[PDB]
RNA sequence: AAUCCUGCUCAGUACGAGAGGAACCGCAGGUUCAGACAUUUGGUGUAUGUGCUUGGCUGAGGAGCCAAUGGGGCGAAGCU
RNA sequence: AACUGCGAAUGGCUCAUUAAAUCAGUUAUGGUUCCUUUGGUCGCUCGCCACUUGGAUAACUGUGGUAAUUCUAGA
RNA sequence: GGUGACCACGGGUGACGGGGAAUCAGGGUUCGAUUCCGGAGAGGGAGCCUGAGAAACGGCUACCACAUCCAAGGAAGGCAGCA
RNA sequence: CGUCGCUACUACCGAUUGGAUGGUUUAGUGAGGCCCUCGGAUCGGCCCCGCCGGGGUGCCCUGGCGGAGCGCUG
């Protein structure tokens, strides 16, 4: 297969996210990151390509209390692409999907990190572009 | 994969027919051979091989890969002469169709085997010669044999044997 | 030796070097060190900063036709044939242009004759 | 990569197929429009020179003179600018178009031959095939065959014979205007 | 003074009626920690390095200065 | 087959919008435009081709590109 | 300055307007999307080429709402027309 | 006749900066179109003016090959 490397975190727990798919919500406050051990005082951080637990503090009444599953699919803070590339996004942005990966929404706005998209296929193929 | 006229031309033909079902236990080849009977003969069926066939119609049915419901399917061919002299049956001309139905191999699916088996007047049964006769093939034999079916033997998985286990000839 | 990238100023962007930059729109830029990623993030153009490649260009810093007569062939005539015809004699000509005449006057008589 | 060779003294425009970018570095950064050495593809191609007449994209996009870009942008497409046919008088069209620069993104290379070369290649540079058709204009055909004032001008118009096995060859003749 | 996990292959395999469902070798990576380091990205920045600019001051220009670092843009080396 | 000229702004459907708005009557446009039809006007001006001037561009022949379109380039 | 209890202004309409339809002592009261005339529109706006005539949509361009193919580079949409 | 007790329905007030669906807008961003001011990638024409062909007789008729004039122009 091949693991995603490591890439500089930039979104600990608290972050609020755009959200980029079709569900009708407008942003995600992130609230944990999945796969995360941690350190006494270190709070959970997550990039793109991770998955993190978040609910909705903007958009329709039926999914704002409630805790949702979601992938970041866009940061703001540069990472290193292996090759030299420091990579960073316009805006922080993510997508509200299910524990076996599959996306909630439909569509994709804006690009997508190459990391998340090969990471998650069906993400990949709701993707608008990849950057 | 020819038009519908020859599927009557040859669907009137009564002596020719052989609606038969395929009956085998859990994860022995079933759909393996269905499709790759598919692959070979069939009125229209083609031989693609992007993993199931027309016989998994269902997208939970391919995503979790246990047969579920049953898909009818006919196959028409032709065989050599020398070789129709084997037939002692009624028989007709050279061409002969077959209506497959694939049956679920689940316990919990025998209502569906027994469906079936209403339908067919022949069958194949499938075993695993690694596994050998296990429960559902038993089962379902007796299941056909009550409904008056003849069935036909077949041992899959051989490769199995001969790799799989190393097995040497006499024992095998 | 990657792809050779080119900032928005022009210089040629080294693996390894600068940093990329992908707008929400789609739209995915290089800077070469951060003058130029705060200079493209202040929305400055860079045809007035007098030390990018665009405004060279545009300010000129350190800065034929053909009309051919080929004469061929034509279908259904002879090459070697239609250079002799262009260029057959002058005494040919009048000779063809008066009898072309005559013919001319012998279709008058025969018109008359008809009409008569 | 293939390539379009189109000589305008002879006709008879063939294809060639390269894969040595070693030798297409020659046509990498030029434009269309301009004229260019093509010695770099052969001794036998030594002496000839060419000009960049057209080309077809990767995508299939052709290329059209007038956009300074190594790729495909959108433009408004009117009637009669390039790559373009109205379906309506004076409708238009936002269609993209490989840009003029040319690279190594492309499938296709439009060469139009500007200069004759020692070495001729075979099936371009001979056997010219002829015009396709006898000229229709009365001034057009007594310049081309220097008629002063009406030389037989009636019956001067070339006959094109057409011959055919299953039928009777016969010859007919153009009706002259003007 | 190293620590632990995940994914792939094993394998939809052994096992099991079925549902489900592993492991050894190997491979790719990460968590926590440790020891360093500045090539890259970022941070700093009084090189008071170079532009811009507010008020005042040297008769004006030029060049400058003061406002406890005048404010701000970009910034070498170094440190990180 | 194609260029060119004309038609495609008529007809058909539907009543969402619209409350002096639309629309109905009446009137004006001496405050404006108007292809098409018809009737006027077309030697009314003094001004080395006129037995007739130029370059192409279609359609057409060949080279094609694109997975793809009533997509199009090169000669 | 202009318009207003002679109802301006605003709101609503399950309001297209009329010629007209129903009911019928007389007076009136409901209904008119509906084949005639006028108006508006072509999924929502907007802006345009051609053309005497269009802000045309079985013309174009852009955004938005939907949605088709795709080899993932791309192309192509408008049945409140007859079915 | 009314209170109180129970049962169904119907509305009312009600913290919740309640929520949802239309419309109209301030501000900002603003695609695209058009107009204007630039822009001149190319395509021609005049000045060929290097050649050959040449002409009433190198004093060319120019059919053309072809450097170019590298100016004047649409
Ligand atoms: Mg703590
Ligand atoms: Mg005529
Ligand atoms: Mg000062
Ligand atoms: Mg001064
Ligand atoms: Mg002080
Ligand atoms: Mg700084
Ligand atoms: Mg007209
Ligand atoms: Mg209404
Ligand atoms: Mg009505
Ligand atoms: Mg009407
Ligand atoms: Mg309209
Ligand atoms: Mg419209």
């Amino acid at each position: 297969s091949g693991a995603k490397f490591r890439i500089s975190l930039g979104l600990p727990v608290g972050a609020v996210i755009n959200c980029a798919d079709n569900t009708g919500a407008k942003n995600l406050y992130i609230i944990s990151v999945k796969g995360i051990k941690g350190r006494l005082n270190r709070l959970p951080a997550a990039g793109v390509g991770d998955m993190v637990m978040a609910t909705v503090k903007k958009g329709k009444p039926e999914l704002r209390k409630k805790v949702h599953p979601a992938v970041v699919i866009r940061q703001r803070k540069s990472y290193r692409r292996k090759d030299g590339v420091f990579l960073y996004f316009e805006d922080n942005a993510g997508v509200i999907v299910n524990n076996k990966g599959e996306m909630k929404g439909s569509a994709i706005t804006g690009p997508v990190a190459k990391e998340c998209a090969d990471l998650w296929p069906r993400i990949a193929s709701n993707a608008g572009s990849i950057a | 994969n020819f038009t519908v006229d020859q599927i009557r031309a040859i669907m009137d033909k009564k002596a020719n027919i052989r609606n038969m079902s395929v009956i085998a236990h859990v994860d022995h080849g079933k759909s393996t051979l269905t499709d790759s009977l598919v692959c070979k003969a069939g009125i229209i069926a083609s031989a693609r091989a992007g993993e199931t066939r027309f016989t998994d119609t269902r997208k939970d049915e391919q995503e979790r890969c246990i047969t579920i419901k049953s898909t009818a399917i006919s196959l028409f061919y032709e065989l050599s002469e020398n070789d129709l002299n084997f037939i002692k049956q009624s028989k007709d001309g050279a061409g002969f169709l077959i209506n497959l139905i694939d049956s679920p191999g689940h316990v919990d699916f025998s209502s569906e085997v027994t469906a079936a088996l209403r339908v067919t007047d022949g069958a194949l049964v499938v075993v695993d010669c690694v596994s050998g006769v296990c429960v559902q093939t038993e089962t379902v034999l007796r299941q056909a044999i009550a409904e008056r079916i003849k069935p036909v033997l077949m041992m899959n998985k051989m490769d199995r044997a001969l790799l799989e286990l190393q097995l040497e000839p006499e024992e095998l | 030796m990657k792809v050779e990238l080119c900032s928005f100023s022009g210089y040629k962007i080294y693996p390894g070097h600068g940093r990329r930059y992908a707008r929400t729109d789609g739209k995915v830029f290089q800077f070469l060190n951060a003058k130029c990623e705060s200079a493209f993030l202040s929305k400055r153009n860079p045809r007035q900063i007098n030390w990018t490649v665009l405004y060279r260009r545009k300010h000129k810093k350190g800065q034929t036709r053909r009309a051919v007569k080929f004469q061929r062939a034509i279908t259904g005539a002879s090459l070697a044939d239609i250079m002799a015809k262009r260029n057959q004699k002058p005494e040919v000509r009048k000779a063809q242009r008066e009898q072309a005449i005559r013919a001319a006057k012998e279709a008058k008589k025969a018109k008359q004759a008809s009409k008569k | 990569m293939k390539l379009n060779i189109s000589f305008p003294a002879t006709g008879c425009q063939k294809l060639i197929e390269v894969d040595d970018e070693r030798k297409l570095r020659t046509f990498y950064e030029k434009r269309m429009a301009t004229e260019v050495a093509a010695d770099a593809l052969g001794e036998e191609w030594k002496g000839y020179v060419v000009r960049i007449s057209g080309g077809n994209d990767k995508q299939g996009f052709p290329m059209k003179q007038g956009v300074l870009t190594h790729g495909r942008v959108r433009l408004l497409l009117s009637k009669g600018h390039s790559c373009y046919r109205p379906r309506r008088t004076g409708e238009r069209k936002r269609k993209s178009v490989r840009g003029c620069i040319v690279d190594a993104n492309l499938s296709v290379l439009n060469l139009v031959i500007v200069k004759k070369g020692e070495k001729d290649i075979p099936g371009l540079t001979d056997t010219t095939v002829p015009r396709r058709l006898g000229p229709k204009r009365a001034s057009r055909i007594r310049k081309l065959f220097n008629l002063s004032k009406e030389d037989d001008v009636r019956q001067y118009v070339v006959r094109k014979p057409l011959n055919k096995e299953g039928k009777k060859p016969r010859t007919k003749a153009p009706k002259i205007q003007r």
